């Protein structure tokens, strides 16, 4: 039974740079329709056959872009909002980078067209210089500003009222404003030029004088588009309403359905990495992909999943290829116009949630068990930013492990771990305000008090002095049989990461002053005591050791004993030695605009960032700079805000240098305390 | 050539290649390519000599293209290389480098006028002496 | 209580949901329950082909 084509399905993002209006432009679309959310469009003219539209609202953020680029991967086509007066952001060209890699065909719409130094033109000329897109202007603003009233259809070439009075519910086509009609022809002869450009047939047409009929060069700027060759662009503003209405027909018109799509790519679980596909057919195995993990209180886990090939009923038993675990599927629903109809028919295209899936994660593929397949992989890139934080209490010890837990399965780009040498909980994530919400969910969703610190930077001990002839005399005789045990070490610095060990040992004793036997109890009781220095306590490093003297009693010598020995004759060497407290040194390497450039190093200087040089690269210039881990917390958001969000860097550890006298001598002194 | 806005100076040399990282210096608030320079280069680079920083600058015209200003190896790195001693600079007075002939920079100064302009070959004689006792030479005959 | 972890290494980061057993090791006085290493925290453990049961490994590949 033909019911509503897959062929009407229209899975789009709405993205825009942060502060744009796009979910006011979807609750725009909402009102309009009559309503992850799906909806149902008929044209604002209702000259359509029903259109069901799933919507994803991505991000406008650059720390929550994982996100997107999650949607984008899941997504068919998107709507690229544009403020009018801002043009081409910096964040926009990151999410148009991201659109690229997964050649999502997409159109633009210019909102913000009732602000002051509203635009068309200029943000169709940014979008084909900063993008290096090719914009083809579909409709042009009547007005700018205050004086914003409407826009030309240049397909029909009418001008679209809407009317102020139901909030654009109702729309009427005018003629042309008599000062707008040479600029329309203008930019109607371009658009039907890109028209005539989708096939040879066409351009004959064009080229030999013929009209080209609305239907052709609807189809044509259609095909177009899903080459990814052009995008297309309308304009409009909400609060009086104008634009959404024919942004949908838009949509309708010439973004994607799941069968205009190529098939998904993906691997047969054969171990030999068999190339397979699956394409948008209810007749195909099962698959999906697990693209959301979201945290519902009164649900538990919502598993939001697209599925490609096949049909999957509320409560079935699949694969979790990736995971190789069986999954019954849970109570699946699903956002009809305003209800949500509980769905026991998830078929190919569709969008839904799942409750209660234990073993999936974001970027899983769930299939058929007889059919089994792995879709490709999602990359996550590597956390940017990191902070200790440390519980208050014991209840919120144990319910910060949990908590963190869950932040950190529904969103990959979030690590946490515990540091080794601090027992510190180190968070890390895409960028502060992002650790800044999940910071924020932890202590009320989850209600777990903790404060957020500096990850403890690794400090170490190390000895800037030969010493000779350090004695350590264990001779207790006391208490029923004595215990004896004489050494005498020379102490030396290493050179720092000379030795993959920290640590020499050099046995030079000759005359058998002590027996072999005793020789390991003596390196023992020297390697104990490394992991505490005398300074500070910290572990010590870069150190030689040589025993060359000593001395032992035929019935009082014990092998602790000479380790007794050891650890005096190491306390007292090490004291004389000069000890130092050491630093970890990291490589950093920043991406930044040339413009922005100077600000970035300006900061690094007074963060002690030693720069090394720079590689002047296509978006800017990658200065390379050795900075310490105690001055590199917090540069994500400090970056962000001298290079109006346009620079990203990395970092890794260089080596353990020598910590700055001042620097080494104040933690000293605070230790001590 | 064009204005002093798309001015630097520069190539210590064409085999470390990128004209970027510390080797090539600049390209700073200025904005150009960086393969785009040596292909031209390529076909003048082997009739310089090694050891010989010429100097050359990134001259951009107002459409995009650009190519490089031919000044011959000059007068420092030739008393590197005439000489044999390399360039140690911040001691004339203190201890002694090297005293260098009357006619050892004549016969090279007929190459350094094609890189110094003022007027004459004799006349740029008298500044291989400038920068020779800044890196720490003596010159008598 | 104070619990004994079995086999001789585990996967373990101190908020980590453990299930316990009877059993008293003899050899720490105060410990008295073992710990399963197959079970909801603890996995399969390493190199292992014999006694699979416990230490919950699952059967080898071939
Ligand atoms: N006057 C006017 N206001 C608009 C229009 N479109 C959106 N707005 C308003 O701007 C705001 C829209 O949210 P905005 O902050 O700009 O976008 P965003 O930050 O990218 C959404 P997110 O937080 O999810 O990233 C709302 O206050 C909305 O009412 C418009 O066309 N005209």
């Amino acid at each position: 039974a033909r019911t509503t084509p897959i062929a009407r399905y229209r899975n789009i993002g709405i993205s825009a740079h942060i502060d744009a209006g796009k979910t006011t432009t979807t609750e725009r679309i909402l009102f309009y329709t009559g309503v992850a959310t799906t909806a149902f469009w008929s044209g604002m003219a209702k000259q359509y056959e029903p259109h069901r539209i799933n919507i994803i609202d991505t991000p406008g953020h650059v720390d929550f872009t994982i996100e997107v680029e999650r949607s984008m991967r899941v997504l068919d086509g998107a709507v690229m909002v544009y403020c009018a007066v801002g043009g081409v952001q910096p964040q926009s060209e990151t999410v148009w980078r991201q659109a690229n890699k997964y050649k999502v065909p997409r159109i633009a719409f210019v909102n913000k067209m009732d602000r002051m130094g509203a635009n068309f033109l200029k943000v169709v000329n940014q979008i084909k210089t900063r993008l290096g897109a090719n914009p083809v202007p579909l409709q042009l603003a009547i007005g700018a500003e205050e004086h914003f009233t409407g826009v030309v259809d240049l397909v029909k070439m009418k001008a679209i009222n809407w009317n102020d009075a139901d909030q654009g519910v109702t729309f009427e086509y005018e003629d042309i404003p008599a000062d707008m009609v040479e600029l329309a022809n203008e930019w109607h002869q371009n658009l039907i030029e890109s028209a005539a450009e989708a096939s040879e047939e066409l351009m004959e047409k064009y080229l030999g004088g013929e009209e080209l009929t609305e239907a052709e060069i609807k189809g044509a700027l259609r095909q177009r588009v899903l080459n990814n060759e052009i995008i297309l662009v309308t304009c409009g503003s909400a609060f009086k309403n104008k634009g959404v209405q024919a942004m949908l027909d838009a949509v309708i018109d010439y973004l994607p359905s799941p069968v205009d799509v190529p098939a998904i790519n993906g691997i047969l679980d054969d171990g030999k990495d068999t190339p397979a596909e699956r394409h948008a057919s209810d007749d195909e195995p099962f698959s999906a992909l697990a693209f959301k993990i979201a945290t519902d209180p009164f649900v538990g886990n919502l598993t939001f999943f697209r599925v490609y090939s096949g049909v999957v009923n509320s409560g079935d038993t699949v694969l979790n290829s990736v995971k190789a675990a069986r999954e019954r599927f849970g109570r699946i629903v699903q956002m009809h116009a305003n209800k949500r109809e509980e769905i026991k028919e998830v078929r190919a295209g569709d969008i839904a949630a799942a409750i209660g899936l234990k073993d999936v994660t974001t970027g899983d593929t769930l299939c058929d068990p007889d059919a089994p397949i792995i879709l490709e992989r999602m990359e996550f890139p590597e956390p940017v930013i990191s902070i200790a934080v440390e519980p208050k209490t014991k209840a919120d010890q144990e319910k910060m492990g949990l908590a963190l837990g869950r932040l950190a399965k529904e969103d990959p780009s979030f690590r946490v771990w515990t540091d080794e040498e601090s027992n510190q909980t180190i968070i890390a994530g895409m960028g502060e305000l992002h650790l800044d919400i999940i910071v924020d969910r932890m202590k009320r969703e989850f209600n777990v008090e903790a404060n957020v610190g500096k990850p403890q930077v690794a400090y170490r001990e190390t000895i800037r002095q030969k010493v000779t002839d350090v004695e350590g005399k264990h001779a207790k005789q006391s208490g029923g049989r004595g215990q004896y045990g004489h050494v005498v070490i020379d102490m030396y610095p290493l050179e720092p990461g000379s030795n993959p060990k920290g640590y020499e040992f050099i046995n030079d004793i000759k005359g058998g002053v002590i027996p072999g036997e005793y020789i390991p109890a003596v390196d023992k009781g020297i390697q104990e005591q490394l992991k505490a220095g005398p300074l500070a306590g910290y572990p010590v490093v870069d150190m030689g050791i040589r025993l060359h003297f000593g001395s032992y009693h035929d019935v009082d010598s014990s092998e602790l004993a000479f380790k007794l020995a050891a650890s005096i004759a190491f306390k007292e060497g090490f004291k004389k030695a000069k000890p130092v407290l050491l630093e970890p040194i990291m490589k950093v390497e920043v991406e930044t605009p040339e413009e922005n450039t100077g600000d970035v190093i300006g900061d690094l200087s007074r963060r002690r960032g030693m720069l090394k040089g720079q590689e002047s690269e296509v978006t800017g210039v990658k200065i390379h700079a050795e900075v310490p881990l105690s001055e590199m917390f917090g540069y994500a958001t400090q970056l962000r805000s001298l290079t109006k969000g346009r620079a990203s860097y990395t970092m890794e550890f260089l080596k353990y240098d020598e910590a700055p006298s001042n620097v080494a001598q104040a933690v000293i002194e605070a230790r001590g305390k | 050539a064009k204005k002093v806005q798309a001015y630097v100076k520069l190539q210590v040399a064409a085999g470390m290649a990128n004209p970027s990282p510390p080797v090539g210096p600049a390209l700073g608030q200025q904005g150009v390519n960086i393969m785009e320079f040596c292909k031209a280069f390529n076909a003048k680079t082997d009739s310089i000599e090694k050891g010989l920083p010429i100097p050359v600058v990134i001259t951009v015209y107002a459409d995009r293209s650009f190519t490089f200003v031919t000044k011959t190896p000059p007068a420092a790195v030739l008393l590197k290389k005439a000489a044999g001693i390399k360039s140690g600079s911040g001691k004339p007075n203190k201890d002694k480098v090297g005293k260098i002939s009357r006619a050892q920079l004549q016969e090279i100064a007929q190459t350094k006028a094609a890189d110094m302009t003022g007027a004459d070959i004799e006349a740029m004689t008298r500044s291989i002496e400038g920068t020779a006792r800044s890196m720490g030479l003596v010159v008598e005959d | 209580v104070t619990s004994y972890i079995g086999g001789e290494g585990h996967n373990l980061q101190e908020h980590s949901v453990i299930l316990i057993r009877g059993g008293r090791v003899k050899d720490l006085p105060g410990v008295r329950y073992h710990t399963v290493r197959g079970a909801l925290d603890c996995s399969g453990v390493k190199d292992r082909k014999q006694a699979r049961s416990k230490y919950g490994v699952k059967r080898p590949k071939a």
